[PDB]
């Protein structure tokens, strides 16, 4: 846990980990993680309240959000250190109380907007 | 050392004992009657001087100084990026050794370092005063580690690319082997030596260390922005008029780097101190603008942009700027659109080439201007640099100083059906780093038109069919730039059957309006969680405050989640349960929409009070002075 | 930053190093190198400045608090600087009675050098001796300096500067010395109003202390076409209610932001004024609901854009 990071403008942790997860429906997906981008200036509509937009990466490849994303991991792992490293990420998850408290990358989208 | 020439022309008696020369040759300027005193020999020998001193700005000393007026004027197509000039400069036929001088300069800064490294050859061959020799031994070394450094950046670096190939990196290998860059000076004619003292820091390794160490200066709390900005200017003006290759260096890239931003900061720090004294300085120019886009890196400007506040920093010559960034521009198109790509010119020219694009937002560009700039930026900016996200990044900052005009807004259309066209293809997926995709670009489109309806991309919709899904989805999320006929044509290719569905058309835009048969779905999601108590919880207690549903038959689920409860009903909810951190993930609508309740106002406000003693949390500071919440 | 809650460690090292340079600042000026002098007395500065954040012992305080009170060369730190920097030294020790006879002394000496008539204290930062003795009467309620009550005693007329500089030490003193002082002095001037109501000789103001108010406004006025905040605070407390004063707006910005919140023109207001604001002081600001959502303003602005932290602290604090 030496690369990993606490960024508290949204309260989550950059940890270069991947996740393998399970959902409510049994899908089963490996060496995922995600990654969170802060946009408080993005252009909302009427029902958007998240501060954050939050995209799930499996494979290198991003995925569409179809289903309810209701999950819990099953294995962590560092992939600089292959040591697994599961049991942080509960004890973070229960921690942190936020959604998606461990995130491979945040993006921070307010000191490049035009607003800021 | 007999004298100080100061960085704004004037002259200081420093360090001779005998006979002041220089005053004496500041007298004989000012005033014609003693001119004539002078031999025809010495009388030429003064004109020459004077035109010197003149054209390298020294004026007079310091005692008789006046209005002194220090402009910085570099006489250097590189500098300036006039890359079709300089390459119509290298196609014609050198007449002169110092033509062949600036030709290897100007092939060096278009990236071809062959011919570079083939013509400063030449001219050592040729050049045995020695002065372009040894400037030309300096600029082949110099040439010579970038090739390597180049050599060495490709091995590790998307595709494999071998710019330079085998056999000219073996001869420049053999040709180069055991050469002494430090020996080089001491083995000139001792002629040499003695009156080219000045250019033995061009074998140095480091050249700015002095420059460097004195930017503490603009560290101090207790001029020196003037000295370090002539400075500055001076050293550039050097390196790019005599045409030296270490104007291309990392040592001189972080010395421009350093001291703008510490020039920048200390402009801040003046700014706020006299604020906070007199209660209610950096005044950039063209020259300004592109020293930052040349040698900044985007994070080194993004924390410019968070130390210091640039929209507080007026800029000049901003029609200057326009068509430097309309330059740029047009070589990102001629670099892109055609196949005129070279990768090492690529490499290097790509940064300035993003650097200038994301400062323009401090910029008023012209109509015509913007529109080659947005046209370049949208179509001919390469993926591998510029993503989908960070190119809209780009594009929206330029809205800053120019809201978006017809033709813009034309161009990000174009860009619109450009993509939509791309998605024909079941393979193509938008990749972006910032997590913003073609939809924002329409949501910007909206934003400043809240009219516009984009033709080209109703065409589209109305000749979809079931069968090319990913189209579908992709126009969905542009549903406000189609028509009426369009809107209903591709309404029809998703249904809202089960939550699940109703929360996908929420996200992608698909309806903006609750009907009743949806807070139904949402009544039914309830019970069946209230059913199976003994994600989307959150969502609709933060709608029905948000006065997005009015069924008002809600309050039936209260006790199960805490923000459920706290959005559903303020009054009753009890604040023990609250989590501060709830406030770090509402945006600026909805943290405004809690502050104006008047209910639970007093609650958040002491909460946010609370965090910012205990933890001094400036996400939560910023939160409770923007909104009061 | 707060670096009050920055723990210091190796306290011991850092108080021998505190003692030995007070050991050659009462060496250098009691055989004076002026080279060594001019390099040694800017660190002899920090240190001591810097000392406020150390806890001394009684011993090191006494020579650290000694050496710069009397053998601290006034060309670098004045009179109220130095009272400055032995202030600070009472934030991690609270005045000890060998402390409280160090700053005794010196205020006799003070006394002794105001004999003359033409010694005057000149100070940057406008504290005075008096603010010695308010330091001294802050930490110990009843304390009566012997020997400042003995040159009280023996004063008489013709010595009007010891008369004046033992007015404005009056709580000092010894019950029949005050009484001395007080037959040979009288308040009669605006600067005795002040001295006065300081020490605590007046509670609430008088007609004629008005009078004296309105006096040298009106001198003000006449030589217009700083003593005026005080006066501005004096009336927004309510304690002047001479009802006059707004007859008197116009000559400095803080009297008019004191007197008339709602006429104040608050792009000519200095942030800076709320850090010389007491609590009380404070409060009533911004309890004025005339003024306090311009300093709200004033305050968040000042929170954003100045790394001073004690803007935030106000505006935690009392919500200006």
């Amino acid at each position: 846990t030496h690369d990993l990071v606490y960024h508290s403008k949204i309260n989550t942790f950059v940890w270069d980990v991947e996740f393998d997860i399970v959902l409510s429906d049994s899908k089963e997906l490996n060496k995922c993680y995600f990654v969170k981008c802060f946009n408080p200036y993005r252009i909302n509509g009427k029902c958007d309240f998240a501060v954050s937009s939050i995209d799930i990466f499996s494979e290198g490849k991003r995925l569409l959000i179809e289903n309810e994303f209701n999950f819990k991991i099953t294995k962590a792992v560092h992939v600089a250190t292959s040591k697994d490293v599961t049991e942080i990420v509960l004890h973070l998850s229960e921690r942190i109380s936020s959604p998606f408290p461990i995130v491979k990358e945040v993006v921070y989208l307010d000191w490049s907007h035009p607003q800021f | 050392y007999d004298y100080h020439f100061e960085v704004n022309g004037t002259v200081v008696r420093h360090k001779n004992k005998g006979f002041g020369y220089m005053e004496r040759f500041f007298e004989l300027k000012e005033s014609c009657d003693e001119r004539s005193k002078l031999s025809k020999k010495q009388y030429e020998r003064f004109n020459a001087l004077f035109n010197f001193f003149e054209k390298n700005g020294v004026i007079c000393m310091a005692k008789d100084a006046g209005t002194l007026n220090t402009s910085i004027e570099i006489n250097s197509l590189a500098y300036h990026g006039k890359y079709d000039v300089m390459k119509k400069f290298i196609e014609e036929q050198s007449v002169s050794i110092e033509d062949d001088y600036k030709k290897a300069f100007f092939l060096a800064c278009l990236g071809r370092w062959e011919e570079s490294y083939d013509l400063y050859s030449n001219i050592i061959l040729n050049s045995i005063n020695g002065c372009v020799y040894y400037l030309s031994q300096i600029n082949r070394y110099r040439i010579y580690q970038s090739i390597t450094q180049a050599v060495t950046q490709f091995n590790g670096l998307g595709r494999h690319y071998k710019p330079f190939t085998d056999e000219f990196l073996a001869r420049i290998e053999r040709e180069m082997t055991n050469f002494n860059i430090d020996d080089l000076f001491n083995g000139m004619p001792f002629e040499f030596q003695k009156k080219y003292k000045i250019l033995e820091f061009l074998s140095d390794n480091q050249f700015l260390y002095d420059d460097t160490v004195k930017l503490f200066e603009l560290t101090n709390k207790v001029s020196s922005d003037i000295v370090v900005l002539l400075r500055l200017y001076d050293n550039l003006r050097f390196l790019y008029e005599n045409c030296l290759w270490s104007v291309s260096f990392h040592e001189f890239h972080q010395y421009i780097r350093n001291s703008m931003s510490l020039l920048i900061e200390k402009a801040e720090y003046e700014r706020t101190r006299d604020i906070d004294e007199l209660g209610f300085g950096f005044f950039m120019e063209y020259y300004d603008f592109v020293n930052i886009s040349r040698h900044f890196k985007i994070d080194d400007i993004k924390n410019l942009e968070r130390s210091c506040s640039i929209d507080k920093i007026r800029f000049g010559e901003q029609e200057k700027i326009e068509e430097y960034l309309v330059g740029i521009a047009e070589e990102i198109t001629k670099q892109f659109s055609a196949n005129g790509m070279n990768v090492v010119f690529y490499t290097q020219f790509i940064s300035e080439a993003k650097a200038a694009l994301y400062f323009a937002k401090y910029v008023k560009l012209s109509e015509e201007g913007l529109g080659k700039i947005v046209k370049a930026l949208l179509f001919y900016f390469p993926e591998r640099d510029l993503d989908i996200g960070k190119r809209y990044v780009w594009l929206e900052r330029l809205t800053k100083c120019n809201e978006l005009p017809k033709s813009i807004i034309s161009i990000i259309d174009d860009f619109l059906v450009l993509q939509a066209e791309k998605h024909i293809d079941q393979n193509y997926s938008e990749v972006s780093s910032n997590g913003l995709y073609s939809r924002d670009y329409g949501a910007l489109i909206k934003h400043f038109e809240k009219n516009f309806i984009s033709k080209r991309l109703s065409e589209i919709t109305l000749c979809l069919t079931q069968d090319k899904q990913k189209q579908i989805d992709f126009l969905f999320k542009l549903l406000p730039l189609l028509s009426t006929n369009a809107k209903s044509h591709l309404l029809s290719f998703k249904s809202v059957e089960n939550i699940n569905d109703l929360m996908n058309g929420i996200r992608i835009g698909l309806i903006d309006e609750f009907t009743p048969e949806h807070e139904e779905l949402i009544i039914e999601y309830l019970e069946t969680r209230k059913v199976n108590y003994i994600d989307y919880m959150s969502t609709f207690g933060i709608w029905y405050f948000l006065e997005e549903i009015n069924n008002s038959k809600m309050e039936e689920f209260i006790g199960m989640d805490d923000q459920y409860d706290f959005f559903v009903d303020p009054e009753n909810f009890d604040y023990k349960k609250f989590i501060p951190s709830w406030l770090k993930n509402y945006n600026d609508k909805l943290l405004g929409k809690i502050a104006g309740n008047k209910h639970m106002k007093h609650h958040v406000i002491e909460v946010l009070k609370e965090r910012v003693k205990n933890s001094n949390d400036k996400r939560y500071l910023e939160i409770l002075m923007n909104y009061f919440i």
